[PDB]
């Protein structure tokens, strides 16, 4: 019992922090999908034009 | 470019938001078990001593 009380506690504490990551390099791929589009929309701004 | 640089870009943001909601539901399955666990970890500890 004792010892999976100690396994219990560091599987708890770092899969969370690393999915808390995750979405924080989410938003780094998400964002610069979302840049790549904003570069896409200022050329088409001169190419429609 | 920006297109087919964007294009492959967005299936990794989603194929990573997809283990961040396996990761979610495996941390709500372990809540579960934190809640109880709150009261009996000071209830293993009589135990033993």
């Amino acid at each position: 019992g004792v010892s999976k009380l100690n396994e219990a506690k560091a599987l708890v504490d770092e899969l969370n922090r690393k999915a808390g990551e995750q979405s924080v390099l989410l938003k780094t791929k998400q964002d610069e999908a979302d840049a790549a589009l904003q570069m896409i929309t200022v050329s088409m701004q001169d190419a429609s034009e | 470019e920006l297109k087919e640089k964007f294009q492959s870009r967005t299936s990794e943001a989603a194929k990573l938001e997809a283990e961040v909601s396996k990761a979610q539901e495996t941390i709500k399955a372990a809540e579960v078990l934190i809640n109880q666990l709150d009261r009996e970890h000071k209830r293993w500890n009589a135990q033993v001593v």
